[PDB]
Formats: structure tokens, C-alpha cells, sequence
């Protein structure tokens, strides 16, 4: 254990394997500035009530 | 596609798919494996061997 609050570690891990990332391309800037449904440059958030 | 009679480098292919790579990009997995369980069974036999 309890560091302040209690931890469960018992075991440790973590992401190992790693997505080297893209990079900028224009065509990608005009699709994602095109607001399609599958994809768009927001996303909202609810209640969870 | 169907093939011609004239020939290049295969290094001039790979000049010109690296010219027009498109290759990052993320594309949807899917699943390597449908269906069920498959009966992998073996029952004991008393005369059989040892």
C-alpha cells in the first residue's frame, strides 16, 4: 503493499510489442478534415447516467 | 492481369512501387479461425498394448 492507497501488483507487466507510428500525408489532412461518419477529428464524451 | 512478352528489372519494380508506396497505413485484422472444437479423442483399450 500500500503506497498510500493499496496497490494489487503481485506481478508486474507491461505492453511490450510497439506500432512504430505514420507520419503526415495530405491526402490523409483532406480526408479527416472531410468530418465523414466513419471518421472525424472529434469524439464525444456522455454521462454515464 | 495477363501477361506480355517484354521484360524490366525487377529492381526498376522496386524503384516504382517505392515511387508509389501507399504501404503505411493500419489496416482491419479479422479472425485467422471460425467455426468449432474439433474431436481430437482416444479411449483406453485393455488388450491393445502397454
Amino acid at each position: 503493499a500500500n503506497v498510500w492507497g493499496v496497490r494489487l501488483a503481485d506481478s508486474l507487466s507491461s505492453p511490450t510489442i510497439e506500432t512504430r507510428t505514420r507520419h503526415y500525408t495530405l491526402h490523409d489532412f483532406y480526408s479527416d478534415l472531410d468530418a465523414s461518419v466513419g471518421k472525424e477529428p472529434w469524439r464525444p464524451l456522455r454521462n454515464q447516467r | 492481369p495477363q501477361y506480355t512478352i517484354d521484360q524490366v528489372a525487377v529492381d526498376e519494380g522496386d524503384a516504382m512501387v517505392s515511387q508509389l508506396t501507399q504501404l503505411p497505413l493500419r489496416p482491419d485484422y479479422g479472425s485467422i479461425w471460425i467455426g468449432e472444437a474439433l474431436s481430437y479423442y482416444v479411449d483406453y483399450n485393455r488388450s491393445h498394448r502397454v
